[PDB]
RNA sequence: AGCCAGGAUGUUGGCUUAGAAGCAGCCAUCAUUUAAAGAAAGCGUAAUAGCUCACUGGUCGAGUCGGCCUGCGCGGAAGA
């Protein structure tokens, strides 16, 4: 857990204390960067770690010592002291897990798409859009339906959606990926329990910086003589223009009229569709690689999260939670999963 | 009373012993050990306070150890514990942060006459509670 | 050197000579101030 | 350097401390240190305080200028240089074989200590006075 | 204009505690000793340290330093 994670951080914080008087590292910047970092965690980690133990040991030592009344008021001081160093390391805690980066101020778009079983799937994403409206709606956030498609009994196939306003990538990082189904459905007249699956995506903003500048200086424009009929006066003129880009390489060639004004507004145009093209695209392949990614095959498989329904358990599988509400989660209020995967992530 | 040869004035607050992040290598860039400066730094800490900066003097010699003289923390550390407040400058006009009166400045001033050069009480006195203003402290006349 | 249209007096120690007719402006001090004709 | 004003000003200045002024001496600094002067001023502010002026203004039209008023045997100090220091309190204090002890201490040349005009003496080794 | 000197103690100053410390950027752009010193114009350091100029002394000892109106010129001004 966390105190595994910390004994880790303080071995790490020494280690860059005694290689920092060494002065045998050329390199510094990146040690006084990590050495920052050693002094906002270890100092905390030190703190905390000593006060439960001395907790702990005022405790176990004074609980069974022959039944003294003297050492129970010690270990009730003590008691008392460790509630104090309780509420600090807690207060430690949330420091440590403060998202200080502004990539995580960002907004998001969120894709909840159905897997297995189509009705089950097309169920559970329109409740999966109502559990993080529901969630948007606690905390003020805007919910704008960009594209939704329809199941056949219900519900949504697949649903992205912007949300916007002030940190919503940076707050719904970990819910790209799969989610189990065990229910009693409303399809299904038998009634017994089966498993569907849902795959969620969380992408962040990526603000469009279009059109970069066509850079004259950096075109290569030959005006040569062109291929083909017509007149004494083609052979005479050039009448044809090939424009080449220095740090992209491409290569517009323009042979169509008889001015080269008009061709080279075309072997103007041209570079610019071409460029949009090319950007576009790379923006394209760099969306996908990203959704292949977080997105798998939809299948039942274990990707991170598990909802129980008939036996009224939450339970995922980074940070064993044991959750026994079920009420409270379907209704907003998503901040006992969210918070630890968090705490235990900046850990790293 | 010889001239500059290696001696430099940065020490970090004397009740880290032997602070290895902040300073580390600049106190062991010569041929001084690094365990000098956390046996010996600490005969002066514990006699008056400790967790105040104080410079002292760092003037290297072949001999293998160094002379020194502790001098006087100046009054930007020593304005924390007994100004209240523990923060500083940064928007010294544009809003007041903290207001001390010149009774406090003027007492605490010839305390640290030792190592100030002035020919009379109030000029130190004065030139402190400059530097105090310096912050943007408005001293209460 | 430089070999500009327009010559100024960059730092300190520079000096306008006329070698020539060439106006040139020297400096003892760095050799990347001297420079051609201004 | 400023106009005719504040010089007269400063040379007016230095022939009023001179009216109120006791026995002086010399002193000739041209490799001089700072620390020194964190030595000799700081004994002036050590004695009573500013009002001393250790004011090294030798030329040969600038402090001669305020020498047929004052002490006119001072007008052979016009040559090299030469740093005057009053005394306001005491006749005859203890400032002049101070400069001739600490001739020694890190002030390598000191004017040879051929001292000030009492009793219109020469240079003078003397440790005859009031205490 | 040249020449023998100075050109300070806290300023490791609070700042986003990784450091910007007279000199990346913030603002404050204090005050003493004072012949004089801007809490700094430049060089150089991860930051220091260090090197000059600002300015003030002394030897020296007669005229010197910087802007403006114009006339004639200089360069930019390289073809078959």
């Amino acid at each position: 857990s966390i105190v595994a994670k910390l004994e880790a951080l303080h071995e790490r914080h020494e280690e860059v204390q005694a290689l920092l008087g060494d002065a045998q590292t050329i390199a510094d910047q990146e040690r006084f960067r990590a050495l920052s970092r050693e002094y906002a965690q270890l100092s905390d980690v030190s703190r905390c770690f000593t006060d439960w133990q001395q907790v702990q040991e005022d405790i176990e030592t004074a609980q069974m010592m022959l039944d003294d009344p003297e050492m129970r008021e010690m270990a009730q001081d003590e008691l008392r002291e460790a509630k104090e160093k309780s509420e600090q390391l807690e207060q430690q805690l949330q420091v440590l897990l403060l998202p200080k980066d502004p990539d995580d101020e960002r907004n998001a778009f969120l894709e909840v798409r159905a897997g297995t079983g189509g009705d089950e799937a097309a169920l559970f994403a329109g409740d999966l859009f109502r559990m993080y409206s529901r969630y948007a709606e606690a905390r003020r956030w805007r919910v704008e339906i960009m594209s939704a498609s329809e199941g056949e009994h219900g519900g949504y196939k697949e649903i992205i959606a912007k949300i916007c306003g002030d940190g919503v990538y940076g707050r719904l990082k970990f819910e790209s990926g799969g989610h189990r189904v065990q229910r009693v459905p409303a399809t299904e007249s038998q009634g017994r329990i089966h498993t569907s699956a849902c795959t969620v995506a969380v992408m962040p903003e990526l603000p469009d910086a279009e059109l970069p500048d066509i850079n004259p200086a950096d075109l290569r424009i030959d005006t040569f003589r062109s291929s083909g009929a017509g007149g004494q006066h083609v052979n005479t003129t050039d009448s044809a223009i090939r424009i080449t880009h220095l740090p992209t390489g491409i290569v517009v060639e323009c042979q169509d009229e008889r001015s080269q004004h008009k061709n080279k507004a075309k072997a103007l145009s041209v570079l610019g569709a071409r460029i949009h093209a090319a950007e576009m695209a790379k923006r394209q392949q760099a969306e996908a690689s990203t959704r292949r990614n977080l997105l798998g095959s939809g299948d039942r498989s274990d990707r991170n999260r598990t909802y129980n329904f008939p036996q009224g358990r939450v339970t995922d599988h980074r940070i064993n939670l044991t959750l026994y509400r079920l009420d409270e989660v379907m209704e907003g209020k998503l901040d006992m999963l969210i918070e630890p995967i968090i705490q235990e992530h900046q850990a790293d | 009373a010889k001239k500059v040869q290696a001696y430099v004035k940065l020490q970090v607050a004397a009740g880290m012993a032997n602070p290895s992040p902040p300073v580390g290598p600049a106190l062991g860039q010569q041929g001084v050990n690094i365990m000098e400066f956390c046996k010996a730094f600490n005969a002066k800490t514990d006699s008056i306070e400790k967790g105040l900066p104080i410079p002292v003097v760092i003037t290297v010699y072949a001999d293998r150890s160094f002379t020194f003289v502790t001098k006087t923390p100046p009054a930007a550390v020593l304005l924390k514990k007994a100004a209240g407040i523990k923060s500083g400058s940064g928007k010294p006009n544009k809003d007041k942060v903290g207001k001390i009166s010149r009774a406090q400045l003027q007492e605490i001033a010839q305390t640290k006459a030792a190592d100030m050069t002035g020919a009379d009480i109030e000029a130190m006195t004065r030139s402190i509670e400059g530097t105090a203003r310096s912050m943007g402290l408005v001293v209460e006349d | 050197m430089k070999v500009r249209a327009s010559v100024k007096k960059l730092c300190r120690n520079c000096k306008i000579v006329k070698r020539d007719g060439v106006i040139r402006v020297i400096c003892s001090a760095e050799p990347k101030h001297k420079q051609r004709q201004g | 350097m400023a106009l005719n004003l504040q010089d007269k000003q400063a040379i007016v200045a230095e022939v009023s401390e001179v009216a109120k002024g006791a026995l002086s001496a010399v002193v000739a600094d041209s490799r001089g240190v700072t620390v020194d002067k964190m030595t000799e001023l700081r004994k002036a502010g050590r004695e009573a305080g500013v009002y001393m002026r250790v004011v090294r203004n030798t030329l040969l039209r600038r402090a001669v200028e305020g020498t047929p008023f004052e002490c006119l045997k001072d007008a052979f100090v016009g040559p090299t240089l030469i740093a005057y220091s009053m005394e306001h309190p005491g006749a005859a204090a203890r400032l002049f074989k101070e400069f001739a002890k600490a001739n020694a201490k890190f002030e390598v040349k000191a004017a040879a200590f051929e001292g000030e005009l009492i009793p219109a003496s020469q240079i003078d080794r003397l440790a005859t006075l009031p205490t």
